[PDB]
């Protein structure tokens, strides 16, 4: 029997930080226990300062973004150039799923960018469409790996004041730029670690008011 | 949804300084039976684009006439057909990804693994992968079949990474590609020992090498080979 | 399918297919439509060119679109069935989707729109039917009363007359009806309608039908002999 | 997943978790489970979380244009039904919907419909739907009156989530308030079950059985 | 005559007299230049306004990042084949990956005006288009009529009173062509073709629309204060 | 599960000297819930009768369907359909269904206005046309009935005979059958005067 | 085009007629005469057949008499073959409705379908209309029995006494000054033939240029009877009036 | 006879020009756009005294940002504002924002041309379009039977316009605010209607940014009407 | 929905239905009226798959309805009943059949006698003087069977009645949460309040 799915592997990771948001993965495409290739660009800029991943089976992936970066042009012939707005563009691919719904994009997509306040802004969507606003969120193979981490190093859950023992939290100050670029890092150097389908490369995106600027970075191949 | 019937095995390729190496044997095979030994599985598309298909047979002749009829398509109406507005290799790989993932998507794909290699008109070298699933991807070597499990390793070794690639001539890239095709001949049960091979350079353009035979082959070491643990005589 | 644009415009910017069909609703038998303080009722006309006809089952001018809608209407016969027959079953679709029956303006709203429909439809003609609409909406005291023509357009009216020599009537009505103080019952409010057809119709013997409607679903047609007593009383009171 | 809705004097009190699962990975703690249909009606969220957000919101589209058509507040019964004849048009297809749809109007007081994508819909005065929903219905029942005021409401339906949370293993992470009158809902905040726990723990005397 | 009733009714002396009127359209419509170097292609369009309280109705439309028109006659019509410009640059690169080529982009233009001029029921477009556009064989010019007749210019005009820009653009033809490189002096030459069709009115801030596409320049419109610099 | 066992039942008819008989049995049920004793299988459209077992909704169905089609039949050719004839229309009417049948076993039972000739026929759920010269046999006890009609039965047998060969095929077999019984009813049909019996059986 | 040849059947004069529904009843005015007469006890249909041929035959001639169902008859003026499309539309819905409700139709619902179909006609499909005119005789256990007339605008009627066809307005007069309330079959079947035999345009009134049925409840006990008169039983009626 | 899709030897539709005639015969309705919002105006033109002038309904709500006022045949609108509500709806739903006022016109205008032999014939109903959003601010639009939409600063439509449209010339500018802008609808409904300006014979509605769209109640337009009578006689 | 009982006395239709709703684990409501009033003496109670029953309920509602406003007369309950076999009949051999049976109970007007059908979802129609659906029947079919008498008073059905739904409430393993009961006589449709 014919199984029109399949798994890429790849796993990305989306922070929304104060004034700034990053979206992150690593380059590497797989089948089953082979290397297809250790450069396959997994994270897209789609225009109007937003950023696309669609994390999964890599064929409804890149269905995804093409019709979305399709979406966004038409969306400026339509509405006389205007930009669209995270938010705006978040309810747009909510549509573009659940389209398929009784067939899905077998994918987990995280966009992310700047909302209408200049503030950072991730949103998270499942394979037929249901989505959110978050802050933080980690998706594909090593996800189970990465959120508790992120859980403790950017929520600082479970963390409190020394002194007090439990009775006050650790306040939750706002991170740099550079403070997350280091815990995105840790993050896929941890998963390359403990994960088969997690290696290769990490390019990250990040969006800020200026534009979208990209970091790479080598992992380690085996 | 069907069931392939007469298959082609590996197709395998790489990135050398000036351009793209692919190559693929001439069997088509009907399950475990040898069937057909002169069966052309690389197709150029004029003089800048090889297209090496694996897969179901006669899915390829169908992709074979798509092909052919792009290239009357695009000599319609078009006094550039012949220079600036020709095919590329990045169009005809965008078309058949086009009718791959369609044809996925209707529940009655294409039971191919496709690798369309070739040179852009800036001189680029264009390598890439697309298969049944209309899934894409491209990679300084790529391989479909046995000859992603046992080629890639041999041509990896020569082009590790994107900056390997000027530092590869077409003599050690043709080399790789001929010894990786004498281990598919070894390891690969549904291989046959002749191939056919196609070099794209952007300086001496289309090379297609047909009726290539595996050669220099190690078997001496069978004769002391004997039983299968105990036995001595 | 047949598909010729029967309805355009004219160099004068007029419809003349929807204007001729305003002239077969002057053709037409008269009917009126007067709203009291707490009722509507509903006056027709009935040609007596007519006679050794079976009233029982002659179809009524007046006609139930829900328990408490009616609908009456001046012109083509045979065109009112399909706008009574459409009312009918939207009004039934309302309450099954909305769970409450139709306002009086929404029932009147969706028979305005299958009027204007046909005005710009291919293969159709416009009906050459002018309706009046008349009812309380659920839970509601108000009287409603509205009129429908060809082109599509409608509008709630005090008093309202449709048909042949409703220029007359019309005329009556506009001196004799006072809005701020309307016929407070229900004698006053039949009696004002019964002397308004007076104005047009000949004899007042079977010519004129009456129809009541009340609030909470209670709608009731005059006999001969309850009309026969208005008529009596109207002419009484004129010889003087 | 846990959502409840109920009745009382006040009007409609909505609560539910926030917790999203997938298998035994906890895939979010963050969910929204209360649809903000317009500013008079509410939906609750489970079954799948798409076909309640989608539609839905949807809901709020058609609700949109049925007063401007209508000129008129839509009833809770209209809307409602709107939803529920929509789902049993895919009835067979694979929606999964378990859900309440509460309001306040003029003509039906406060109104609660469960829906649900077997095309089910049902008018009721306390609905609890979700994995947790049979631990909710425990301290509702036992503690449900008609004349609660709406400061004691709030708490019964927080309290309700908060005894679900515990002991059912996909429910947690956060409690969201909601309070529906006839001039709209009113949102009462965000509660994290991990210190709402404890601080019921101490204050009422509950969960002796749990060690803090 | 009696040979006009409908598109389908050739006259005795072989003329189309319904696409001969939908021409007329076009004459009545307000004035467009089109010119082009070897580097740059640049559209001038004289927007036409109701009255004083009334905007001035936009002339040009953006196809892709490297084509577009501008319109002359009934605007709708322009929309309708603009939109279907659009969408056939777009299947182009969605497909083949692939930005289409000007003189294709003609082709399709007058296949789907040809369709509405030889069937019963239906009406020729009301509108006249030119096309700018770059693509691998450099910069373009197209003039489109809703006879189906597109044609390949260095430059061009269409509208009322266009005969003066276009006599210019003739005169014109070896220094305008030559102007690569130089954006601004190829719209400068394109001001002073369209100005050869004006009578009474002159060119005003919010009168004038200029677009142009080029090497590496994306196709951009200029309205409002940005064509202040060429008054 | 199987829809012609579902509500039970059966229908016999047999031929004798210038007469047929057509018999069913009364008996609707839910697989072991017996439902109605009233549920009479033999219908008739002018001198034509026909039994039908099987699925009870498809017999209400068909019933309604065949009346329908006899009616607008007399009206266009000005005369009441034959045994023959109508045969040959419930035949054409259960094959338009063959990808999708009604689950039945009609019976057809008369005699010829014209000739005078005695006729029966028997159909499976698709149309296949049984014209048996002795009997036909339907339902869920057919093999009783086959058993007890082989058995009972001898030709040319006067109306009064033939009632009880008739009747008394059909009361055995349906005492061998669970979903057979609860009352019976026999058809005595002559070329112009038809007597119709209520037997008195076991009611378990 | 083909707009050209278009006589365009739906639209309105500038007075607000329908051309050819009003040319339509022109047709069915030169057609034979037909007569329903309702009585207490029943109703009669009479037709006169239009100028017939001596080497007709007319034991299996029908014109002008239709049978709906057992229960509604219908009598024909204007184009025969019209009628018949009309006629077996009007056995299907009975038959519809009786399939569904399982009961008899009332006769007004079966009235007004038929009506609605010749309405359609006129309104929309660019066809032209039917140019038939029907009397409606029936019986249903509602409004017991009932005449009805319907005509190509499809607008119907009740009636006590009607005519169709030719000569309406003399017929019509004198089924008027001849027609009462009381009035019993045997008298009405008598007043049918002896309008027929004035308004005629034959010289005189026959057998075999007559078609005539009645709708009684003098059927054996609470049930009713439609007779189609034969050739025969058309001469002794003829005889028994007086009328030859 | 002849097409409906057909041009004259001018180049013009015949349908369209004929449907233009027929606006000219519909009621005056009047539109003015300032920095503070944006003001329609129409003219009820009750046919009779015993029609009730308050179900009169030619100015109508499209969403909370866009209002829209018409004139012509009044009954061909009802399509177009049931297709420009859904349209704003459905924007809403697929984007969750504010649909642009530009491009509701413009999918309103799109409709226009479908007729053939689609609809029978053109509209024949005129709309001024009203609204605001963030990107362009408060407009207002003209929207034609020939697909063609116009912004303005101050439109005119309907029977009395040319008379209406001259007067807008002399008294529109960029500062107005939206009390004077009220006021200069009402005086020049005033002046090309019929019958005497009242507060059951005209309505007032306007648009602005915090309360959305909102039509006049009679008292409040009385008032407005009023302190108009009171200001013309002040010199 | 689980049980619903019928019984036709000399001048009434009695039609009694289970209260209780479930929805896999929990009881969600015990006050459920599972009938409609599809005339004003005609009564039909339904019981069957969730949604279908009462979108098939409501629109036999709606369609009867429509009838009677159209032809300003009410359908006998046989004619009802006829009408919604039909339907029945019609929607198993659908993509989706419903999946709803039901008991009709109405007053015959013109007759002067009640009347219960019981239709199953096949469209299986049969005429009774006291009927069921599901298993209902398998435990009050014995006590009806032997105290029923067609010239019984509406109090006696209702004594009968009580005790069918004693015999249910002690054998039958599922909690129904009581009945509605509903009379369908010469003056209407009434509701019993107290049972
Ligand atoms: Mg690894
Ligand atoms: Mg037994």
């Amino acid at each position: 029997q014919f199984n029109p799915y399949g798994d890429n592997g790849g796993t990305i990771l989306g922070i929304a930080g104060e004034d700034f948001a990053v979206l992150a993965g690593d380059t590497r495409n797989i089948t089953d226990y082979s290397i297809n290739s250790r450069y396959e660009p997994k994270v897209f800029d789609c225009g109007d300062n937003i950023v696309m991943s669609a994390n999964g089976f890599a064929a409804d992936g890149d269905a995804l973004v093409k019709r979305f970066k399709n979406s966004v042009k038409w969306y400026h012939f339509d509405h006389n150039d205007k930009k669209l707005s995270i938010n705006s563009a978040a309810r747009n691919i909510q549509h573009l799923l659940y389209g398929k719904r009784f067939f899905p994009y077998y994918v987990h997509t995280i966009i992310a960018g700047l909302d209408e306040d200049g503030k950072g802004a991730v949103y998270s969507f499942d394979p037929v469409g249901s989505y959110e606003r978050e802050q933080c969120r980690a998706g594909g193979a090593a996800a189970s790996l990465i959120m508790p981490f992120l859980d403790n190093q950017v929520n600082f859950k479970n963390q409190y004041e020394p002194g007090t023992n439990g009775k006050v939290k650790k306040p939750l100050k706002y991170l740099s730029v550079e403070e997350v670029i280091k815990l995105v890092r840790d993050s896929f150097t941890s998963a390359t670690e403990r994960h088969i389908q997690v290696g290769d490369g990490l390019e990250i995106l990040i969006v800020t008011k200026d534009g979208v600027r990209k970091e790479f970075y080598e992992l380690k191949r085996d | 949804t069907q069931q392939p019937i007469v298959t082609g095995t590996s197709v395998i390729s790489m990135k050398y300084d000036n351009g793209v190496i692919i190559a693929a044997d001439n069997l088509g095979s009907y399950g475990s039976l040898l069937r057909f030994n002169g069966v052309e599985r690389l197709i150029p598309v004029g003089d800048n684009t090889v297209v090496g298909i694996s897969g179901d047979i006669s899915d390829m002749q169908h992709i074979e006439r798509l092909l052919k009829d792009l290239v009357t398509e695009n000599a319609y109406d078009n006094p550039l057909a012949d220079a600036e507005e020709a095919l590329e290799p990045s169009y005809i790989f965008e078309y058949l990804a086009t009718v791959m993932y369609q044809r996925r998507s209707k529940m009655n794909p294409l039971w191919n693994a496709i690798i369309v290699a070739g040179v852009q008109s800036n001189g680029d070298q264009f390598l890439r992968y697309v298969n049944l699933l209309g899934v894409t991807y491209s990679s300084p070597t790529l391989a479909t079949g046995f000859g992603a499990h046992m080629a890639n390793p041999l041509l990896r070794k020569v082009v590790d990474r994107e900056s390997d690639i000027p530092k590869t001539t077409v003599q050690v890239a043709e080399e790789a590609i001929v010894n990786a095709m004498r281990v598919l001949y070894y390891r690969d049960a549904r291989s046959s020992r002749n191939f056919s091979l196609a070099i794209i350079d952007k300086n001496t353009g289309l090379t297609f090498k047909k009726n290539l035979q595996v050669e220099n082959m190690k078997w001496d070491f069978a004769k002391d080979i004997k039983g299968y643990g105990t036995q001595k005589i | 399918g047949y598909d010729r644009a029967l309805s355009i415009f004219s160099p004068d910017g007029h419809i003349f297919q929807v204007e001729y069909a305003l002239e077969a609703v002057k053709r037409g038998t008269c009917a009126v439509g007067v709203k009291g303080k707490n009722c509507v009722v509903l006056g027709c006309e009935r040609r007596s060119t007519l006679k050794l006809q079976d009233t029982r089952i002659t179809p009524s001018k007046v006609s139930k679109i829900d328990s408490h809608v009616v609908l009456s209407f001046s012109g083509l016969n045979a065109d009112s069935r399909i706008l009574i027959e459409k009312a009918r079953v939207e009004a039934q679709s309302h309450r099954l989707t909305l769970e409450d029956p139709v306002t009086v303006e929404y029932l009147t709203r969706y028979v305005a729109g299958v009027q204007q429909r046909y005005t710009q439809s291919g293969g159709v003609r416009p009906f050459g039917v002018s309706t009046l609409i008349a009812g309380f909406d659920p839970r509601d005291d108000e009287p409603k009363l509205y009129q429908t023509e060809p082109s599509g357009i409608y509008s709630s009216w005090s008093a309202q007359t449709i048909g042949r020599n409703s220029k007359t009537v019309r005329e009556f009505l506009e001196k004799n009806y006072d809005r701020k103080e309307p016929p407070a019952t229900v004698e006053e409010c039949v009696k004002l309608t019964v002397r308004s057809l007076l104005e047009v119709v000949q004899t007042g013997a079977k010519n004129i039908e009456i129809t009541v409607v009340k609030p909470d679903s209670d709608i009731v047609a005059l006999s001969s002999e309850e009309i026969n007593q208005y008529v009596t009383q109207i002419e009484q009171e004129k010889q003087e | 997943t846990t959502t409840l809705a109920f009745r009382f004097q006040g009007g409609i009190i909505v609560a539910v978790d926030s917790r999203a699962t997938a298998g035994n990975w906890v895939a979010s703690q963050t969910v929204k489970k209360v649809i903000e249909i317009n500013p008079f009606l509410l939906g609750t969220m489970a079954g799948g979380a798409v076909d309640c957000q989608f539609w839905e919101t949807w809901l709020g589209s058609q609700c949109r244009l049925h007063e401007l058509r209508e000129k008129e507040r839509i009833s809770v019964a209209a809307a409602s039904k709107i939803l529920s004849n929509l789902v049993y048009q895919y009835k067979g297809a694979g929606l999964s919907m378990g859900t309440m749809i509460c309001g306040y109007t003029r003509k039906e007081g406060p109104t609660i419909y469960y829906v649900d994508s077997d095309g089910t819909r049902l008018k009721g005065d306390i609905f609890c739907v979700g994995s947790g929903q049979t631990f909710a219905y425990g301290v509702l029942d036992s503690n449900y009156k008609w004349d609660l005021s709406v400061e004691d409401a709030l708490y019964l339906g927080k309290r309700s989530i908060l005894a679900a949370a515990h002991r059912d293993a996909y429910s947690g992470g956060s409690v969201n308030l909601y309070h529906v009158t006839e001039d709209g809902w009113i949102y009462h905040g965000n509660h994290d079950v991990g210190e709402l726990f404890w601080k019921v723990k101490e204050e009422e005397g509950s969960f002796n059985n749990v060690i803090g | 005559n009696n040979y006009d009733g409908d598109t389908v009714t050739f006259s005795p002396t072989g003329r189309l007299f319904q696409v001969e009127y939908a021409l007329e359209a076009i004459k009545q419509g307000s004035v467009t230049v089109g010119l082009r170097s070897n580097t740059h292609a640049v559209l001038v369009a004289l927007k036409r306004n109701a009255d004083e309280l009334s905007s001035y109705q936009k002339k040009i439309i953006k196809c892709d990042e490297h084509m577009g028109l501008s319109l002359a006659g009934l605007a709708p019509d322009a929309r309708v084949l603009s939109n279907y410009l659009r969408q056939q640059c777009n299947y182009s690169s969605l497909v083949f990956n692939r930005k289409l080529a000007v003189e294709r982009a003609g082709h399709l233009l007058c296949d789907k005006a040809q369709k509405n001029t030889q069937s019963y029921g239906g009406r020729p477009y009301g509108v006249g288009l030119l096309i700018i556009g770059y693509d691998k064989s450099g910069a373009h010019l197209l003039e489109f009529q809703p006879s189906g007749n597109v044609t390949e210019l260095y430059g061009t005009a269409i509208g009322a009173r266009s005969q003066g820009a276009k006599t210019y653009l003739e005169r014109t033809l070896d220094t305008f062509i030559k102007i690569d490189g130089n954006p601004d002096e190829l719209i400068k030459a394109g001001v002073e073709a369209i100005s050869q069709s004006l009578r009474d009115e002159s060119l005003t801030v919010d009168n004038l629309s200029i677009a142009i596409v080029g090497k590496d320049t994306p196709f951009t419109i200029y309205d409002g204060e940005a064509v202040a610099k060429y008054i | 599960s199987d829809p012609s066992s579902i509500n039970g039942g059966i229908v016999v008819a047999m031929t004798g000297k210038d007469c047929v008989a057509i018999a069913c049995d009364l008996r609707l049920g839910s697989q072991s819930l017996g439902v109605s004793n009233k549920f009479e299988k033999i219908f008739h459209y002018g001198h034509v009768f026909l039994g039908i077992t099987g699925l009870a909704t498809d017999v209400t169905t068909l019933n309604e369907m065949f009346r329908y089609k006899t009616n607008l039949y007399k009206l266009k050719e000005e005369r009441a359909i034959e045994p023959e004839t109508f045969t040959q229309l419930v035949s054409s009417s259960l094959y338009e269904r063959r990808f999708g049948p009604y689950f039945v076993g009609p019976v057809v039972a008369g005699i010829n206005s014209k000739s005078g000739k005695p006729f029966i026929a028997g159909f499976d759920l698709i149309g296949c046309i049984d014209e048996a010269k002795d009997f036909i046999v339907s339902g869920t006890a057919s093999d009783q009935l086959f058993g007890m009609c082989e058995s009972l039965y001898e030709p040319n047998l006067e109306p009064e005979d033939l009632f009880e060969t008739i009747s008394q095929a059909l009361l055995n077999a349906a005492d061998r059958d669970a979903l057979s019984g609860w009352g019976a009813v026999v058809y005595i049909i002559k070329k112009d005067e038809v007597v119709k019996r209520y037997l008195k059986m076991r009611q378990d | 085009g083909s707009r050209r040849y278009d006589s365009r059947t739906t639209i309105f004069s500038p007075e607000g007629r329908l051309y050819q529904v009003e040319y339509a009843l022109e047709s069915i005015s030169h057609a034979g005469t037909a007569i329903g007469i309702m009585a207490s006890d029943g109703i009669v249909l009479a037709a006169e057949r239009k100028v017939t041929s001596t080497l007709l035959e007319q034991d299996t001639s029908t014109e002008k008499l239709y049978k709906l169902n057992d229960k509604i008859a219908v009598a024909v003026a204007g184009l025969t073959a019209d009628a018949e499309i009309l006629i077996n539309t009007a056995r299907i819905h009975a038959q519809n409705y009786l399939k569904t409700y399982n009961e008899d139709i009332p006769v007004e619902i079966l009235v007004r379908r038929l009506s609605d179909i010749k309405q359609g006609y006129t309104q929309h499909g660019g066809l032209r209309p039917f140019g038939v005119s029907f009397i409606y005789a029936g019986y249903d256990d509602r409004y017991g029995y009932q005449l009805y007339t319907s005509n190509p605008s499809g607008n119907y009627t009740g009636w006590k006494a009607i005519s169709v066809g030719a000569n309406t307005s003399a017929a019509q007069t004198l089924l008027q000054m001849d027609y009462k309330d009381d009035m019993k079959v045997d008298d009405a079947i008598e007043l049918a033939l002896k309008t027929l035999s004035k308004t005629t345009d034959s010289s005189a009134l026959t057998y075999d240029r007559l078609e005539f049925a009645t709708i009684r409840k003098g059927a054996n006990d609470g049930e009713v009877y439609q007779k189609i008169f034969k050739p025969q039983e058309i001469k002794d009626i003829l005889v028994k009036t007086g009328i030859t | 006879d002849r097409g409906v899709s057909t041009f004259s030897p001018e180049g013009r539709l015949f349908q369209v020009e004929y449907s233009l005639e027929a606006i000219k015969l519909g009621s005056t309705a009047i539109g003015i756009a300032t920095k503070e919002g944006v003001v329609l105006g129409v003219e009820k033109r009750a046919t009779s005294p015993l029609l009730e002038s308050d179900s009169i309904e030619k100015i109508v709500e499209i969403d909370r940002h866009i209002g829209c006022a018409m004139s012509g045949l009044t009954a061909d609108a009802r399509s177009m504002i049931e297709h420009a509500r859904t349209a704003a709806v459905t924007h809403n739903l697929y984007y969750d924002e504010d649909i642009n006022v530009e491009s509701l016109t413009q999918s309103v205008c799109d409709l226009a041309l479908r007729f053939g032999e689609l609809m029978s014939r053109p509209f024949g109903v005129a709309l001024l379009i009203a609204g605001h959003d963030a990107d362009d601010g408060y407009q207002l639009f003209h929207a034609e039977p020939s697909g063609t939409f116009y912004r303005y600063n101050a439109k005119a439509i309907g029977s009395g316009s040319e008379g209406a449209q001259a007067e807008l010339l002399n008294e529109w500018h960029s500062s107005l605010t939206l009390k004077e802008a009220e006021l200069l609808v009402l005086k020049i409904l005033k002046q090309v209607m019929e019958e005497k300006l009242d507060e059951n014979n005209a309505q007032l509605s306007c648009i602005t940014k915090q309360d959305g769209f909102k039509i006049y109640d009679n008292e409040k337009t009385a008032e407005l009407i009023k302190e108009l009578k009171e200001k013309e006689a002040a010199e | 929905m689980d049980i619903i009982l019928g019984i036709r006395v000399q001048d009434s239709v009695i039609l009694a239905s289970s209260k209780a709703v479930t929805r896999g684990i929990s009881v969600l409501k015990d006050s459920d009226d599972k009938t409609r009033q599809l005339s004003p003496h005609t009564l039909m109670s339904f019981a069957g798959e969730a949604g279908d029953t009462v979108q098939f309920a409501e629109y036999i509602q709606a369609n009867i309805q429509l009838y009677s406003i159209r032809e300003d007369y009410e359908l006998s309950p046989q004619a009802v009943s006829s009408f919604v076999r039909q339907e029945l009949a019609k929607s198993i051999r659908s993509r989706r059949p419903y999946q709803v049976n039901v008991l009709i109970g109405g007053y015959d007007k013109k007759k002067n006698k009640p009347e219960l059908y019981q239709i199953d979802y096949l469209g299986t129609k049969v005429e009774l003087p006291y009927g069921a659906h599901g298993y209902s029947g398998f435990y009050t079919f014995s006590l009806l069977d032997h105290h029923y008498r067609p010239d019984m008073t509406t109090e006696e059905g209702l004594d009968l009645l009580k005790l069918c739904v004693q015999e249910l409430e002690k054998r039958m393993p599922m909690d129904f949460k009581g009945v509605i009961v509903k009379i369908v006589d010469k003056d209407g449709i009434r509701q019993v309040d107290d049972f």
